[PDB]
């Protein structure tokens, strides 16, 4: 026919109706999510600082939009507070897998209706899960390990240690290795990329081998001459977010420099809300 | 003659004791599987150090304490260290860590300290202080001052440096099993992608202070606790 | 200073590329308006070869229709495509309500794919429904068959009709344009709501010559050629353009927003 | 030729000039396919006008056929012709038994012209039975129509039908002489016997293109060439002119009132009681 | 004429020359009826018309009664064929009681109307292949007397007029004389008007004839002379007759106006004579018949 | 003292030859009837007298002519006038001086036909025993010289089979006038008294657009034979009607 035009198409459609996505961030108070995340976008937002007074995990979900050349993202940034701060961690999970459930529940329940429109909806389902670990270096905690036994099912959950700048690298190899047994312990299956698309799958395929990430963010920015980029600052050293041999914000900006997103939708939207309905959506018909 | 080691498991407090007292107090310990700390219990060993410095004393054990954290929930998490600490009081008849990955004080600090603050006299101590920036260093030190003194905490308290002791009560402390070399300052430092951390420089951190005052204040630690505790002992 | 928000059609365009395409085009009028050679034609001119000769010959004692699942590797594009085709309509010695098994097959396929994609079960399975019908007219001259103007006010909120001039190469332009204003004056004495392309009626509705000899495939008279690579009514770029080309895919969407949806709404109506 | 009983050809020439002429011819079609304007065409472009529109409107609802009366008086001969067109047929949604009213008009014709031939005060009323009839088939390809086939299998033993391919000039060469055999034998396979008019590349049925405009002086420009009706080697209505007007007349009311009006009279008189 | 006219010359003064090649091919057919005495020169003036001995032994006196000798033959003279058909009275005035003379003659007339007509009402009609045989032209002789007519010949002119058209010729004009013709002819015409006989009247209605029509109207009855005596006047010809006093000649207008009687042949009215047959005897014939035969 | 009898059909010309044999004319006002009322006409008896003393002393002699005779279309027994008046003159005579007693007879016949119409032979077989029959061809300027020997040999002919009495003519010129005369008969005349030029001049005769015929010829026909033996054998006819008619007549019913 000489008209292959087909799948753009579609690319130009969409960002006239615009893009949403979605992120949760799980990780006790004083690992810096908000720095983090302000440093991932670099951009200002409005998350002050959290007391350790706080009784009840609460979901920040603050919703902005930003802007690109073409695409007019509607970004949903939700993060805990006052998360694994007390005497409780069997109880730690549950305020935050219900929202999870409830963001599935609003798009299920816009799904099943007469007068239903689907050409422009808010998805507000959770795409992502970024897990911050503590910089222990022995082996994973409990509360970290009591929820990713019974998180992974849900979301693409992705497991990245914050604060990477208290651990030697001659330890953090063996770290490592021994966060991976307990991984392959439980036997969870954390999110494995794709790996099976050819024109891109080793990219994803070495990204797995150093699957357990190292980050850290500071809004400071300190080095200048090359240019103006944010590092941290100490008596005795400079730390540089991006030097791949101190901390991997690059692979950690690989799910954003968008090797996968889209995989992130479609998992999120074939396997994670399959097994809440496959199975869980069993309460009325078909039994 | 009472001290206490307490800390988050993983904080530094092995490395930090070996290289304070240049012992090897575990020379065959394993880290508890991680599969298995789900109901870590808390369990006390005993000890064999002897202390060569200026003065001379008969020995030292200190109260190593594995697996006091690491809960899914402390149901007791605080029996065994109170009992130890009681039976080596009655037998003639203290550090605390503070994280740094926090905004402050966390909880599990207003009900140690306020339990044992008037049983032993507390010194606070921040470990792996290779992570705090001077301004977030001054702000957090600030808030557990504020903290400590809002709800009534009492920890402790030539000339010049007493005042910089008492000018900077909780010390920041780092520990280094292995001696590493920087800058041609090579004694006892740690190893990062930046570097080395040096456990000596005045700057980095005060470990010197805290081994001068715990080094030099031995006697006044062994008549507080024989004359003050001792008599709401009974 | 940039986070990286623009890969994301980058991302939609290659996994879209891996998952292939379906298609399935309906063509409806009645015989000798040139169907079976303009479909030919259209879609790398191999369909309906003598191996399958397919409505081709004019089986006029049932009507039966008969799809064809094809497929095309566009380069590294894979195209599964069929031509939805009635063989024998509106020839025959009656033709009152003659229209019944198209419409039949439109729904029977709508409730099929609900079928598929509405169990608690599903998964990702083939799709069958008709996205366009281009439905022919031949050359009268002075309005429209009866027979078009019901196909048109009755079959018309269920699929996105396309009127088009069957053989076009035998008008006069003055009397091409005047048939034009008739055809769209009787399309406001019967209020017709054909798909209009997003924002102009004076060139329109598309007119279409088709072959496939070539000579430029084009046909040969006494008189000469006639082509079909032009642009004032023998058009046959603007639809291989605004079918193929540019609308395609706002086809689909407006088949699911739309047909498919008011389907949906009308079978869960009660 | 001195007892000179050869003047009767120049007798019977004298008489009929004298008396004047006549003619009914009827054509019929699927409306649209160009049939006014070749009847224009034939007798030079005066009967159908802005005036008088014929079939053009085409009210279809019910198909009433009408009939229209002009005197000609081109070489000193005065005919009066009566061409008859049908508003409607085929056209609708329904093509079912549709040929009915035709049907109806002729016999009726044949009917009121046995009534003029049988009183006792005989007269010299005029006729108007219908001479000859023009069907248009359309130009499809590959196969005729059933609603055609259906028609020229019930009306071929009442009137004169001569097949005309309407609208021939959208059929290449190859394809017209192969609709054309294919259509010899849908002929003699279903049994038909039509007009033989008493060849090779002339074999019938004929093909007609009618047209108006005054370019090129009837012809029509199309934006790719020229459509002239005149030139034989492009079509064929020159062919139609001559064994039509000028050749066949005579013979086409010989056959009828010989073989058609005669088969009528011995049905319904070897009917009657 | 104000009427609907045409452009260019469609193809169409050609109907006079489709009918006209139609009754070629099928040949024509005709029928002449010699009615008069016995020996006044009926089988001589046939065979002086159509230049050819046909038959003929005289009728004798002896006849009892007046028959019809009938003949049919094929005669052509080029791309024309005529099934001619003679039919001569014999011993017509031969007997004394000639009061029931001209019945044998004029029922034999009717008779071959019956023929066609017995062809019409009945319903296997095959009208393109018959041949009839009704009396077309009846020729009168009129013995040149001349006083008047004699009665005889006045009976059967005005009792045979309406059947067939009749043209009246006197006989053997060797006889009298043209100082006294014209009397004899202003009485016999006279009388003719006067006794209501309405000899046909040659028409007048077409104007390319109109006055040759009309000039020959006023020259009835014609006087004849019909012979084979074959005698050569100076150059071919022998349609002469001897006589010890002189010659008399047939083709010159001086003595006898034989080509005036020929003018109804030759050139101008004998399909005139088959039409008029065609429309005003024969339908009256059936006006005059279809109301015994119970048909409305 | 002569009375003479002219019969036939009317128009053969009778009246102009009996006016040209006295060179007279006798008849003044007769009407010629027109052909609607002479369609069943009778016959009367015109006898005219005339004064002619030619060749012998004094004949006051009278013609009988009978107009009407076999005009009519039936002949209602036309011979009952002519026979009637002969059987009349005999028995007035024989009452004894001569009154007409009618001595010759001549019969006209046409010469268009054939021969003897029947109705010719019907008088001449009805009346020959009675006068002095004289067959005499009227109106002979129309017959051809072969069809004139040919009607001679066939009245000859008709004569013999019916047996009719002709007056035989009673047996060195007079023997070759009387054979030339004996052969001739019967006779062909032309009558005509309108005085018409020809090769001598002032001569009777008629004229036609292609000659003139005269009378006196003995070659266009024998009107002077007729006339030479009429007066030659005017005595013979007495004598014969005298001794075999009349004293026939006298031997039957008296
Ligand atoms: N050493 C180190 N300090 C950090 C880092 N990120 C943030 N901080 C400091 O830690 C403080 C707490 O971080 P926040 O930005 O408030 O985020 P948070 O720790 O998750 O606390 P909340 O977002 O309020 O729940 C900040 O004020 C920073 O000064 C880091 O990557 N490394
Ligand atoms: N006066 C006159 N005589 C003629 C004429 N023509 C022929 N005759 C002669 O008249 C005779 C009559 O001949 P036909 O004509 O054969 O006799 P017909 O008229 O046939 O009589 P039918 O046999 O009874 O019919 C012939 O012998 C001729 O010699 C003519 O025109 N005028
Ligand atoms: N940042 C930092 N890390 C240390 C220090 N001392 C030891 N570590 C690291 O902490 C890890 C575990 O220390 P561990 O012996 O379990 O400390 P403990 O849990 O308090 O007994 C070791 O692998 C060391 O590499 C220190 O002073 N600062
Ligand atoms: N009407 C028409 N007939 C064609 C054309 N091209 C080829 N044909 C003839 O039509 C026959 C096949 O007819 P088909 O393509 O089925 O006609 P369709 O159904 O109108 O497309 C072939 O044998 C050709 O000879 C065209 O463009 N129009
Ligand atoms: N191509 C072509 N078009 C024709 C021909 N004859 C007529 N037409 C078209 O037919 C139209 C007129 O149709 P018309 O005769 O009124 O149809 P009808 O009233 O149903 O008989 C005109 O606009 C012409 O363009 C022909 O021979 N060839
Ligand atoms: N050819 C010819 N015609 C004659 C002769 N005599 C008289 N006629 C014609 O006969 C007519 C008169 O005849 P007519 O003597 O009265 O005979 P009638 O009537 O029987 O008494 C005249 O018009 C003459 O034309 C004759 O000798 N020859
Ligand atoms: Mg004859």
């Amino acid at each position: 026919v000489g008209f292959d035009s087909l799948p753009d198409q579609l690319v130009n459609k969409s960002v006239s109706q615009g893009f949403c996505f979605n992120i949760l961030c799980v990780g006790e108070t004083g690992l810096g999510k908000s720095t983090l995340m302000d440093t991932l976008f670099n951009t200002k937002f409005e998350g002050e600082p959290a007391t350790h007074t706080q009784p009840g995990v609460q979901l920040q979900s603050n919703t902005y939009d930003l802007q690109e050349s073409n695409v007019r993202l509607k970004l949903t940034i939700v993060s805990t507070v006052g998360f694994g701060d007390q005497i409780n961690k069997e109880d730690s999970y549950k305020p935050i897998v219900e929202f999870i459930d409830a963001q599935f529940e609003a798009y299920l329940q816009e799904e099943l209706k007469i007068r239903r429109v689907l050409h422009t909806y808010h998805d507000s389902r959770i795409h992502v899960c970024l897990y911050f670990i503590a910089p222990t270096g022995h082996s994973l905690k409990s509360l970290d390990l009591v929820t990713m036994k019974k998180l992974d099912s849900k979301v693409n959950i992705i497991p990245i240690i914050a604060k990477a700048d208290a651990i030697s690298k001659s330890e953090l190899t063996k770290f490592k290795i021994k966060i991976t047994s307990e991984l392959v312990s439980n036997g969870v299956q954390i999110y494995q990329f794709p790996t099976d698309d050819e024109s891109v799958a080793e990219i994803n395929g070495t990204m797995n081998a150093h699957l357990p990430f190292a980050v850290i963010g500071s809004t400071e920015e300190l080095k200048i001459g090359n240019k103006m980029m944010r590092a941290r600052q100490y008596p005795w050293g400079t730390v540089q977010v991006e030097n791949e041999a101190h901390c991997d914000f690059v692979k950690l900006r690989e799910m954003l420099i968008r090797v996968n997103m889209e995989d992130l939708r479609e998992q999120t939207h074939t396997r994670h809300y399959e097994l809440y309905r496959r199975c869980k959506l069993e309460e009325m018909g078909f039994k | 003659f009472t001290l206490m080691v307490v800390g988050e498991s993983g904080l530094g407090k092995s490395t930090l004791i070996n290289s304070l007292f240049l012992t090897d107090l575990y020379p065959e310990r394993v880290i508890p599987g991680a599969a298995e700390k789900i109901e870590r219990t808390v369990q006390i060993e005993a000890s064999t150090v002897e202390i060569e410095e200026r003065g001379v004393k008969l020995r030292l054990t200190v109260v190593d304490t594995p697996g006091y954290g690491d809960a899914i929930n402390c149901r007791d998490c605080f029996k065994t260290i109170i009992s130890y600490i009681d039976e080596q009081f009655e037998r003639y008849l203290c550090f605390y860590f503070i994280s740094p990955f926090g905004h402050g004080l966390k909880p599990l600090d207003v009900a140690f300290m306020k339990a044992i603050h008037n049983k032993v006299n507390i010194v606070p101590v921040i470990a792996k202080a290779d992570t705090l920036t001077l301004k977030e260093r001054e702000r957090l030190k600030k808030r557990i001052l504020d903290e400590i003194e809002e709800h009534n905490i009492k920890i402790y308290h030539f000339k010049e440096q007493t005042r910089l002791l008492k000018a900077s009560i909780p010390f920041s402390v780092v520990g280094s099993n292995q001696l590493i070399e920087a800058k041609g300052k090579k004694v006892r430092g740690r190893l990062y992608p930046w570097g080395v951390v040096e456990v000596e420089n005045p700057e980095h951190n005060d470990f010197l202070k805290l081994r001068t005052m715990l080094i030099t204040h031995m006697q006044d630690l062994q008549e507080v606790t024989q004359d003050l505790h001792y008599e709401n002992f009974r | 200073g940039y986070v990286g928000f623009a890969n994301l059609p980058n991302q939609v365009y290659r996994k879209s590329v891996k998952r292939g395409f379906e298609f399935t085009l309906m063509v409806v009028g009645e015989s000798g308006l040139g169907k079976s050679t303009l479909i030919n034609s259209l879609f790398l001119t191999d369909l309906y070869s003598p191996e399958y000769p397919g409505p081709s010959h004019r089986i006029k004692k049932t009507v039966q229709v008969e799809q064809s699942k094809v497929l095309i590797k566009e380069g590294g594009v894979q195209l599964l495509l069929t031509i939805v085709d009635t063989p024998g309509f509106g020839d025959a010695v009656d033709n009152s309500n003659c229209w019944q098994p198209v419409i039949d097959y439109i729904d029977s396929k709508f409730e099929d794919y609900l079928n598929a994609e509405s169990r608690v079960n599903r998964r990702q399975m083939p799709d069958n429904r008709v996205q366009c019908c281009l439905y022919f007219i031949a050359p009268s001259g002075h309005g429209l068959k009866p027979l078009d103007i019901e196909f048109m006010k009755r079959l018309h909120e269920k699929v996105n009709i396309i009127p088009l001039i069957a053989k076009a190469d035998t008008l006069t332009p003055e009397e091409c344009q005047q048939f034009k204003k008739q055809i769209m004056k009787e399309i406001q004495e019967h209020k017709i709501k054909i798909y209009e392309f997003p924002e102009i009626k004076d060139r329109l509705p598309l007119a279409v010559v088709g072959s496939n000899t070539i000579i430029v495939r084009g046909r040969q008279y006494p008189w000469g050629v006639a082509e079909v690579e032009n642009g004032e009514h023998c058009d046959f770029t603007i639809l291989r353009n605004m079918l193929i080309r540019t609308h395609m895919q706002d086809l689909k969407d407006v088949t699911n927003n739309v047909h498919y949806e008011n389907y949906r709404s009308r079978k869960l109506a009660a």
